């Protein structure tokens, strides 16, 4: 199981950075978003060894990390617009998608 | 260590092909591990590292691959020379002995040991450098890495060999005790097909030969129970290996489901440690499979190494000699086979005769005038000089011996006429057959004296062969000559020819006549008697004609 | 043609086992079904732990479902080891008991009337014959067989369940096929050349070597040391480049086609992660498909190394057995039951207008008319060797003459029973070989013990025999000289006793001494039966009774000695050796 922490209201140009851990579960990691009414879709991977990849939506401006020791990830949220309005995700799974109950964020 | 001692030559091909073999090794039990990371990356869904990991896979396949013909091209070199040069080595060994040293075997023997023996080495050979250094690193390998893979596994890896061990001991004292046995009995079927086969002319001749097949009947038959036995064993052991691999294999997926709890990756691991565990038992079981075959070069490297160790009975002595004189003497000589107390003397330009009882050692005496025997005890000098004293170059260059059997070569009898004497121009060729009185017949020939002869030399027949022995034996025109019965075979029409012809060649000219017929001996000058082992007497034949008792019970005939 | 020969060979045998090599069908089919169903199994029963790992990481299941699949993955692999049992202990019982009825049938063949085989062909061929090409159909039966068979099975059954598993997977994995194939094609044809060029070439030297390591002792008084090393050294050489090509070609099929399942695993492997990572989305399936394969991939190139290494074996194997089938087609020739079956020569034995030869063209002899009486005996001599000695030959009726008669009294050869023509006449040759066993064997090649004693001294070798270590059981099969072989021949025919007797030069290599032993050891076996003889040396048998000399096969004098010489002619030149 995952835990998030981090989303809340927010303005369009704000930075956030979001935070989850795992259930001392060792995975690859990545960040997913859905839109109100939208399909879960991905937003960026990182890599277990520490090499990552993003979505052109947020090419440039949203940056991941991890910390191996713990397998806790970050991703920082930087220069919203107001498309970016929705609630996120950290997944980290095996087979089956194991992903945490995630967190809204509202760019307003 | 002889194996060795002749692979000095060749160990700068030998470490290459052995690197070729570690190379091999190393890419077959890495492409399990590396299996094993790429479905761990399925599991971990890191598409570049997937593609990353394929192609690092299928390149060390390759390497693998091109490490295989590499390896045995290499290996391939190696075991034709060591074998070529041990060949070699024998063949010299033998060409150096004396003639007891060859009597030590029979020439069967020496020939089987030499050529079945030889390539029995090289193939084992072969297959030492190609596959025995792989089994015992892959096996090693396999373990090591397998408990590094799963750990809490080790346990079952060692369950799996010993129980693999077990049944390999059961069938290392079973096909073994059964594999002498019917080795030996596959053989005898041979032995007595061969016999009744050159005896196909007898065997048919009687109704005898529905017995000899009853006989081979029951040979078969006690060949089929072990025949029958052993082939339960593969039956057994078979079905045995690959239960327990197979029993192996689900136990570890069984049992590692006790702990994927805190750990899953394990379920990556899982896939390359089955693998890794039927190939370390596979491993195990050619290992023991090519050592048990290993003991039949075991011995035949034991049965070629006292043939190649074993001194001769002649050696050369300090310096070369003077040209002979001429002269033979015996000083009280002694042998066994069998002589004793042998003492005689004759001058240059002397014929002399002897004759004893058959079998009683019908030529050995005169045998030992050539050096491939020696004296016991006594001694003999020829011209004044000692057996011990003189060397092989002037023997040959002075002296000759008829065998007592004629002995011919394949090719032309040119060669075999010029074996006497090494550049014998033709002219002296036909010098020599006209003293044998050969020249019409072999004219009658395809060519002549380059017409070819079998290897057996059974285009000709016995009297023709004793002709172009005696031939063999003055073309060299040696001070000595031996003549040891040559007239007992041909037509009884050239003896007086071949006798005469010797009567005008004699000018310094000495020679020992052997033969149990003393028609051919009364034109000697001399004459010595002999009886198993005891000289009887010298004189000449009209002298012993009432001399001595011995003479009278051979002249009667 | 080679091969359907080859077939009929082994069905001429295998007709005896119908039932059970057909049991063995059905046997090796459920086996290797079982053991190809056997990666689906675990395959998905690595899924299934994956799937139960899942739930341990929030539901804890019972892994219920995985211990099922354990189960009959296990049941499964027992009963497969249980089939494997049952059909390789049948299949080497039937191999057994067949190896037996062909060996057996081999013998009997050859102990036919094929003497025409053995006159004709060298017999280092004909042993040859033998000692391959049975040899190695006996090893093919023993362990090749079975491996094709089993291999071949396992091949086509796997192929259709790889296709009822996944369709594109297998459909790549199997493209390996075509560079494998062509590789062991390759291969094995430049193998089976160079290696057949090698055996010759070792053959060769080998006979050079035979010969020189048998004459060794003329080398050794006139020291042919250098010549003939240089000779060996030479053959060496070329044998060198011809051993190592075959060696070279023999031993790269199996590491070639270990590598080629080494690159096989491997690319499977590459298209399995390809498959499952861009492909289907349920991971836990796809890796127990991969891994699945990759047990397929293994035991599916297992199959063609198998086949592979055994096609040297099964193709010489087949070569062999048309050699066999060569033989086996070859006419007894044996008599019928001609119901004549004589029992007393009535000493009225003759020949009548022979003509024959070797072959029909050229006939060695013609127009042969001699006849015998009651124990008396006929002296001949001619040519040398042929010419001479094969009318003895038809005298056995080892040959058939084309036209003319031989009778023994008014019946000819063609009447009677050979078994009781071979029982009533005894022969002896000139080699006068020997077998296996002890000197009694040998004398009596029969129902008695104390007649040997008889014959030995009637031999005048009796002593010889006391001379030995333990008499008469003295084993022999070398060690023993000449003459006494032909003593031992000649005791064996006296024991046989037969009615009449053929002699031919008995004095090839002997002694004065031993040919007058030999002299009075022929009187004995004249002296109470009628004979013919062969003699070349004229003083061994100038007391005949009658005498017949022969041109190439045409008599042209006949007497008495004293006839014959007081009469000009052949006989009178042959005796001036005198």
């Amino acid at each position: 199981q995952l835990v998030e922490s981090g989303g809340g209201l927010v303005q369009a140009g704000d930075t956030l950075r979001l935070s989850c851990e795992a259930s001392r579960s060792f995975n690859r990691m990545g960040w997913y978003r859905q839109a109100p009414g939208k399909q879960r879709d991905m937003v960026a991977h990182i890599f277990s060894d520490g090499r990552t990849r993003y979505a052109d939506s947020v090419q440039g401006r949203f940056t991941i990390s991890r910390d191996n020791a713990k397998n806790t990830v970050y991703l920082q949220m930087n220069n919203l617009k107001p498309e970016d309005t929705a609630v996120y995700y950290c997944n980290g799974f095996f087979i089956q998608d194991f992903w945490g109950q995630g967190t809204p964020v509202t760019v307003s | 260590d002889l194996i060795i001692q002749h692979a000095k030559k060749y160990k700068g091909s030998v470490v290459i092909a052995l690197l070729a073999v570690i190379v091999m090794v190393v890419s077959a039990l890495w492409q399990p591990k590396l299996l094993q990371q790429v479905l761990e990356a399925i599991m971990n869904d890191d598409s570049d590292k997937m593609k990353n990991l394929g192609i690092q896979l299928i390149a060390i396949a390759g390497l693998g691959l091109v490490a295989g013909v590499i390896n045995t091209i290499f290996s391939a070199k190696v075991a034709q020379g060591v074998s070529a040069d041990i060949r070699e080595a024998t063949f010299r060994k033998i060409q150096t002995f004396s003639f007891g040293n060859i009597e030590k075997f029979s020439a069967g023997n020496l020939v089987v040991r030499l050529t079945n023996d030889v390539t029995q080495i090289q193939n084992v050979i072969m297959i030492a450098l190609q596959t025995l250094f792989r089994i015992p690193f892959l096996f090693i390998g396999s373990f090591i890495l397998a408990m590094l893979t799963l750990p809490q596994l080790w346990w079952v890896i060692v369950a799996l060999v010993i129980a693999v061990i077990l049944i390999s001991m059961l069938s290392f004292s079973q096909m073994g005790k059964h594999f002498m046995i019917i080795q030996n009995l596959i053989d005898k079927i041979n032995g007595i097909a061969k016999e009744n086969l050159l005896g196909i002319r007898v065997v048919k001749s009687f109704v005898q030969e529905k017995n000899q097949l009853s006989r081979f009947t029951k040979v078969s038959e006690e060949l089929t129970t072990h025949n029958l036995i052993v082939g339960s064993l593969f039956a057994v052991m078979i079905p045995a290996f690959m239960l327990v691999a197979n029993l192996a294999v689900v136990g570890s997926i069984f049992f590692v489901s006790n702990l994927v709890k805190d750990d899953p990756t394990l379920i990556g691991g899982v896939a390359s440690f089955m693998n890794y565990l039927m190939q370390i038992m596979m491993a195990i079981i050619i290992g023991g499979m090519m050592m048990m075959m290993t003991s039949r070069a075991a011995v035949s490297i034991k049965r070629i190494k006292e043939v190649m160790e074993t001194e001769p009975d002649v050696t050369y002595k300090k310096v070369p000699e003077q040209e002979l004189i001429g002269s033979v003497e015996f000083d009280h000589v002694s042998f066994r086979y069998t002589l004793k107390d042998i003492s005689f003397s004759i001058q240059p330009g002397e014929m002399i005769g002897i004759v004893g009882a058959t079998g009683a050692g019908k030529s050995t005496l005169a045998q030992l005038i050539p050096r491939l025997f020696d004296p016991t005890e006594g001694k003999i000098e020829v011209g004044g000089v000692d057996l011990r004293e003189v060397n092989e170059h002037s023997l040959r260059k002075t002296v000759s011996f008829v065998l007592q059997k004629a002995i011919l070569f394949s090719g032309t009898i040119a060669q075999n006429l010029r074996h006497g004497k090494r550049d014998a121009s033709e002219a002296d060729m036909e010098r020599a057959s006209g003293i044998a009185q050969a020249k019409e017949f072999i004219e009658k020939l395809a060519e002549g004296y380059d017409a070819p002869v079998e290897e057996r030399s059974n285009n000709f027949s016995g009297g023709q062969k004793q002709r172009l022995s005696i031939t063999r034996g003055v073309i060299g025109e040696p001070k000595i000559l031996i003549l040891d019965d040559s007239t007992s075979a041909l037509d009884a029409r050239s003896e007086r020819l071949v006798r005469e012809a010797l009567d005008k060649e004699l000018k310094e000219t000495t020679t020992i006549v052997i033969a149990q017929k003393i028609s051919s001996v009364v034109h000697a000058d001399r004459i010595l008697v002999l009886d198993n082992g005891r000289l009887v007497g010298e004189g000449t034949h009209e002298e012993l004609a009432a001399t001595n008792p011995v003479y009278q019970e051979i002249y009667e005939t | 043609t080679d091969l359907i020969k080859a077939s009929k060979f082994f069905y001429h045998y295998l007709k005896r086992y119908k039932v059970s090599f057909l049991f063995i069908f059905l046997a090796i089919f459920a086996a290797t079904y079982l053991q190809v169903k056997a990666p689906q199994f675990v395959g998905e029963a690595i899924q299934e732990l994956a799937k139960y790992a899942v739930n341990v990481m929030q539901g804890k299941d019972d892994k219920s479902a995985f211990v099922s699949v354990i189960w009959k993955l296990l049941i499964f692999y027992v009963l497969t080891s249980a089939a494997s049992f049952i059909y390789s202990i049948l299949f080497t019982q039937v191999v057994g008991k067949s190896t037996n009825r062909m060996r057996i049938g081999l013998f009997n063949k050859l102990e036919k009337l094929t003497i025409r085989f053995f006159d004709s062909h060298q017999d280092g061929e004909i042993l040859s014959r033998f000692t391959s090409d049975l040899d190695n159909i006996q090893n093919s039966l023993n362990q090749a067989l079975l491996q094709v068979l089993t291999n071949i099975a396992l091949l086509v059954g796997v192929l259709i369940m790889m296709f009822r598993q996944n369709v594109e997977l297998a459909w790549a994995t199997i493209a390996s096929t075509p560079i494998a194939i062509l590789i062991a094609v390759f291969v094995i044809s430049k193998a089976r050349k160079y290696v057949d060029l090698q055996q010759d070439e070792v053959g060769k030297l080998n006979g050079y070597m035979d010969e020189k390591i048998s004459g060794q002792r003329v080398i050794i008084t006139n020291g042919l040391q250098e010549e003939t090393i240089d000779g060996f050294l030479e053959q060496n050489e070329k044998v060198r480049a011809a051993t190592y090509k075959g060696q070279v070609y023999s031993g790269l099929l199996f590491p070639m086609m270990q590598g080629m399942s080494l690159v096989n695993t491997a690319i499977v492997i590459f298209f399995g992660g390809w498959l499952a990572i861009n492909g289907s989305v349920d991971r836990a399936a796809a890796l127990g498909l991969v891994v699945m394969f990759v047990q397929y991939s293994q035991q599916y190139y297992q199959p063609l190394m198998q086949i592979s290494s055994g096609y040297s074996m099964i193709q010489l194997a087949v070569t062999g057995a048309r050699r066999l089938n060569e033989m086996f087609d070859e006419p007894d020739e044996i008599r019928p039951e001609n119901g004549e079956k004589l029992e007393e020569i009535n000493k009225a034995v003759a020949l009548n207008h022979v003509v024959f030869g070797y072959n029909p063209e050229t006939p060695v002899l013609k127009d042969v008319s001699i006849h015998v009486d009651k124990g008396e005996m006929v002296a001949l001599v001619g040519p040398t060797g042929s010419g001479k000695t094969t009318i003895m030959n038809l005298m056995n009726r080892f040959y058939d003459v084309n036209e003319g008669a031989v009778t023994f009294d008014g019946v000819d050869i063609r009447e009677m029973d050979l078994d009781s023509l071979r029982s009533h006449v005894g022969i002896v040759l000139q080699e006068s070989v020997l077998f296996s066993g002890t000197i009694r064997e040998n004398i009596a090649f029969e129902a008695t013990d104390e007649e040997i004693v008889q014959a030995a001294k009637q031999a005048n070798i009796h002593e010889f025999i006391v001379n030995l270590e333990q008499g008469y059981d003295t084993e022999i099969t070398n060690l023993f000289s000449t003459g006494q072989k032909q003593l031992v021949s000649i005791a064996r025919t006296i024991i046989t006793n037969p009615e009449l007797l053929i002699l031919d030069e008995a004095t090839s290599n002997v002694d004065t001494v031993t040919e007058a032993k030999i002299q009075k050891a022929m009187d004995e076996a004249i002296k109470g039966r009628t004979s013919f003889v062969i003699a070349h040396r004229l003083k061994t048998i100038l007391n005949a009774d009658r005498i017949i000399v022969l041109r190439d096969g045409e008599v042209i004098e006949e007497g008495n000695h004293h006839e014959l010489v007081e009469q000009d002619g052949f006989y009178a030149e042959l005796y001036k050796n005198q």
